[PDB]
């Protein structure tokens, strides 16, 4: 199975560059068959206090890593949604200020960026340098309020507005195609396989 | 005596870790040397005497 | 009585893994502090070379500045000191390592550790015990470093260790610019402009290949070394604005200095710090590791340890001695019973093994040799030979 | 020479002790063990 | 484009989690610094096939490629056999100082390193020098004064 | 891989490239670990030969005659040669531990 | 058309140490019926949506 | 749509640099002609997988 998978990887590499840009961005997931299945461990919210995304996040961050520390446990795989930031734009509000969704995309792509770290005193350096110090800057945004405060410019009148004005910004699911319910309430599950031998 | 000496060294060849590889050399060399010496003792030395 | 004495000696005598041998070369690692440029590390390495020039026992001394087996940077250096042939050289390479350490401790800015080649070709990089101190309760990196300082303090006052230290880059200071987006938008300066002026200020950026002398080589554009030496230079980088008036970074970015680790290390999925040590003479590698475990036992709760490299294999070797030495005797007993068609006659032949251990153990005690793998092989050989001698009569 | 000493000293002492003590004990072990076995059964 | 902490948080931790499945794995460690690169070294049982272990780590590390930061994906990850020690040091020096360090390194990389790699049994050739290139040392003051 | 083969190959290729060197540039080998392997193997072989000589002297002083002692003496080299054959068949190498 | 009705992946943002996608789409209320889709506005060279 | 020199300098040499250090290699050749196509062959020792 290892060599078959490797051959598949090697052959699909030839035509990777010709695929659609979105497909390349999300990436091609290559994986051999399970060949191993010990159990399923699930987390549910009987009170309905938490949603599926919260359960999946709490399984990934706090449970999955520890469960692999047991002897003979290998390849614990989750079956839940992955949290992401989502911007729901209002076309009526977008045209109220004369903007377009492309403007929102450009604004978020420009304001949210990664600034390359560097080192003061890097080589080659002017003779007489005594200290070299790393230096870094933060360009990305980590909280909702920062993403709501992204600045846009009204094309109709030139009054500065915010992404909050023309859109609702919230943390939700990367994809909404599938949902998992336990007895009619949100839940997530993860399959625990067996290590070889 | 040949069988005893040859059997003594085998168990430590199946050890685990680096010591297993270290012991494999001695086990193979000494066991095969002893077996060949025993074979020669019952074959060559009688005719030589 | 003889069997009891042999059992006591086997149980309570110090043990080792593999004897060390002089291979004719040693390695010196220099670790200057974090706020060190290439000039200071070069000065330290030059001092080391100058000291080694007087020795008539050094053939070649090459130094690699900027690369180390534990990390890479401008404060790391590794020097290979080759030693002349033993017949024409009387230095006992270990003595050269000790003398280099003594000379470099008194008038050097950073740590300079001279070490011997490892006994095994690819187990580790030094000749000593290697350990990983892990944070097993999410105590945080600063807590792990505090534990590491405490452990070094406790190890520095013990006679069972010669020199115990940490192999890795040290903790250091950093500048964290904070771009004020409110003032950034108020002045009408685009964020991309700042993100691109800060990024390109100190970073090399490759563009294209060009043909030189028939070979395609890179073309790199970078800011001149004069303008990337001090914080004021970067903070005085003017940027364009809507009104057309240049704005400097200092107006919009607030500098902040903070102390944090410069290297992050993890072992077996946990945050960890790597520690090396050289056991002191009259103490074996097992004896030193036992007291290292004891000292780590008193460290703060949530801190664990895990041996690696040639220490883990040593533990593995020591663990299976009893099983191997018992199964070998069982195999001899079974073979003798099969051959001689009795259960008592083999038993008589199998009562001489304790006598064989009695004499080998005391010989290694008298010569001062530890209980290494070679001793175990010799014990197996004596198990066989004593059985031969007993059989000849029986 | 360190490896040679480690490999040689233990086996040297073990062989010396084994021969010297065995030449006198193995007859004692044989007599005692065989007599005890015969007496028991 | 990341600091040591960021690489540890979003690259090292993600990749190290797939090592549990790999057969004949003794221990695994990871190291990162303020250099923009991270190295994860996995040790296997003594006396095992290195190529099989390499391919079986390469297969396992693809599970997180989709989840790995998008920037990391394009550069990719390199899985290779690792030795812990050196065997030979082949150097070029100029007794008369006719050539400087840059020229010596350029010659070594151009005409020697590839030839040494052709030697039987050589596993790696690590050159502590660099090739020649066109360096453009830009002065920000002049560029901003000229509007560029 | 074998260290001796790699070292000799590297040195032979370097010797080959000395012809093309520009004047003023000189090769060097400041650090090589190959020789110690050969030194250790030679020392082990010398120790083995000394052991054979001592064993022969012992058998001579007990058997009292060269004719008697030559009979057991020639058994040892042949057994070691057979062990060499078996090592080649299995795949083991000539290392200090095997010797 | 691709961004309004299809999810658009632009970049990643750090959430408590984990990089997660940032996506843009139209609100649910404005993409359940064909009438809203035909009213999606595209920027033009003349400057009128 | 390029000369043989362009492909040799920008394609063949770059790959050949890395291709030298491959296990069980016996030799390797490279051919470029005036068709826009380049072929690099690597012949390994007999018995290689
Ligand atoms: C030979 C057949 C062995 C069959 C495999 C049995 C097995 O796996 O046991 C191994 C040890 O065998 C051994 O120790 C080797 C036994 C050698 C038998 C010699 C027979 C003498 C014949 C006389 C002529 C591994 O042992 P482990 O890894 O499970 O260690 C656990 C310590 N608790």
């Amino acid at each position: 199975v290892e060599m078959a998978q490797v051959d598949v990887q090697n052959k699909i590499k030839a035509v990777e560059a010709r695929l659609p840009q979105v497909v390349r961005q999300q990436g091609l997931q290559v994986e051999a068959s399970s060949s191993g299945f010990l159990m399923l461990v699930g987390i549910n919210s009987p009170n309905n206090q938490y949603s599926e995304v919260d359960l999946s996040d709490y399984l990934v961050r706090n449970v999955v890593e520890e469960l692999k520390r047991v002897e003979g446990v290998g390849k614990v795989q989750s079956f839940g949604a992955e949290k992401a930031m989502r911007i729901w734009v209002d076309p009526n509000k977008l045209v109220s200020y004369g903007l377009s969704i492309s403007d929102v995309n450009n604004a978020i792509r420009e304001n949210n960026v990664e600034i390359a770290p560097g080192r003061l005193g890097d080589l080659p350096a002017e003779k007489g340098q005594l200290i070299t110090i790393p230096l870094s800057a933060q360009g990305q945004l980590s909280s909702l309020e920062q993403f709501k405060n992204i600045s846009l410019k009204s094309k109709t009148n030139g009054s500065v507005i915010k992404l909050s004005d023309v859109a609702n910004v919230e943390i939700g699911s990367q994809a909404y195609n599938f949902a998992i319910l336990e007895n009619g309430k949100p839940a997530t599950a993860a399959a625990i396989q067996l290590s070889p031998g | 005596i040949t069988l005893v000496l040859a059997a003594v060294f085998l168990p430590m060849a199946f050890a685990s870790g680096s010591v297993g590889v270290i012991y494999k050399q001695f086990t193979l060399t000494m066991s095969v040397s002893i077996l060949f010496s025993a074979l020669l003792a019952l074959i060559l030395t009688p005719a030589l005497c | 009585v003889i069997t009891g004495i042999t059992f006591a000696g086997m149980k309570y005598w110090p043990t080792a893994f593999m004897p060390e041998e002089d291979q004719g070369w040693f390695m010196t690692s220099f670790q200057l502090p974090s706020d060190a440029t290439a000039e200071r590390t070069r000065n330290v390495v030059n001092q080391f070379e100058n000291n080694l020039k007087d020795n008539p026992d050094v053939k070649s001394n090459t130094a690699i500045l900027g690369w180390g087996f534990s990390g890479a940077g401008q404060n790391v250096a590794v020097a290979f000191t080759t030693l002349k042939d033993f017949k024409e050289r009387t230095s006992s390479a270990s003595k050269m390592t000790s003398d280099v350490n003594s000379s470099m401790a008194n008038s050097t800015e950073g740590e300079t550790m001279a070490v011997l080649p490892p006994a095994i070709d690819e187990l580790g990089t030094f000749s000593g015990f290697s350990l990983r101190l892990q944070d097993r309760a999410n105590l945080g990196m600063p807590a792990l470093l505090a534990a590491q300082d405490e452990l070094m303090a406790m190890a520095a006052k013990n006679k069972k260790f010669y020199m115990v230290w940490n192999e890795g880059l040290p903790q250091g200071d950093n500048i964290s610019l904070k771009i004020d987006r409110e003032k950034l938008s108020a002045l009408g300066v685009k964020f991309s402009d700042v993100s691109d002026i800060i990024s390109t200020s100190m970073g090399s950026m490759y563009i294209n290949d060009f043909p030189n002398q028939g070979r395609m080589q890179q073309v790199i554009v970078q800011v001149e070394a004069k303008s990337r030496m001090q914080l004021k230079d970067i903070l005085n980088l003017k940027v364009m604005g809507s009104s057309g008036q240049l704005v400097s970074l200092s107006e919009v970015v607030t500098p902040q200095w903070n102390k944090a680790p410069q290297q992050y290390n993890r072992y077996n999925g946990r945050p960890s710090l790597s520690i090396a040590g050289i056991p002191n003479f009259d103490t074996s590698s097992g004896e030193a590791m036992r007291e290292m475990e004891q000292l780590i036992a008193k460290l703060p709760k949530g801190i664990g340890y895990e041996w690696t490299g040639i220490s883990l294999q040593e533990k593995q070797s020591e663990s299976q001695m009893a099983f191997l030495l018992g199964l070998s005797m069982l195999v001899v007993f079974l073979v003798l019973a099969a051959l001689y068609e009795s259960w008592a006659i083999p038993l008589s032949v199998m009562l001489v093994v304790p006598l064989g251990i009695f004499g080998a153990i005391i010989a290694i005690m008298s010569r001062g040799l530890m209980n290494d793998v070679f001793f175990k092989i010799g014990l197996i050989t004596i198990i066989g030979l004593s059985a031969k001698n007993a059989i000849l009569i029986v | 020479s360190e490896t040679q000493h480690a490999l040689g000293t233990g086996v040297f002492g073990g062989m010396i002790s084994a021969t010297i003590l065995a030449i006198f004990f193995v007859p004692v072990f044989f007599i005692f063990i065989l007599g005890a076995v015969e007496k028991l059964f | 484009g990341a600091t040591a902490k960021t690489i540890n948080d979003s690259v090292v931790t993600l990749i190290e989690r797939e090592l549990s499945g790999v057969k004949n794995l003794l221990y695994y460690s990871a190291t990162t610094d303020t250099s923009g690169t991270a190295e994860i070294t996995a040790t296997f049982k003594p006396g095992t096939d290195v190529e099989m272990a390499q391919v079986d780590v390469q297969n396992k590390i693809k599970a997180v490629e989709a989840r790995l930061p998008q920037v990391v994906r394009q550069q990719g990850l390199q899985v290779e056999a690792s030795s812990s020690g050196f065997l030979m040091l082949v150097g070029i020096n100029s007794p008369n100082n006719q050539y400087s360090e840059v020229d010596l390194s350029d010659y070594l990389v151009r005409n020697v390193v590839e030839e040494l790699k052709r030697v039987e049994g050589v596993g790696k050739v690590q050159s502590f020098g660099a090739e020649k290139a066109m360096r453009i040392w830009v002065d920000p003051n002049k560029l901003v004064s000229y509007g560029l | 891989a074998n260290a001796v083969k790699t070292a000799e190959g590297v040195r032979a290729k370097i010797e080959e490239l000395k012809l093309n060197l520009p004047e003023g540039m000189e090769f060097s080998i400041p650090y090589d670990t190959a020789p110690f392997v050969k030194i250790s193997i030679e020392k082990v072989i010398h120790t083995l030969l000394e052991a054979m000589v001592l064993v022969f002297i012992v058998m001579y002083l007990f058997l009292h005659n060269v004719r008697y002692t030559l009979i057991p003496a020639i058994v040892a080299p042949i057994a070691l040669l057979g062990t060499f054959t078996v090592m080649l068949l299995a795949g083991f190498s000539i290392n200090v531990l095997t010797m």
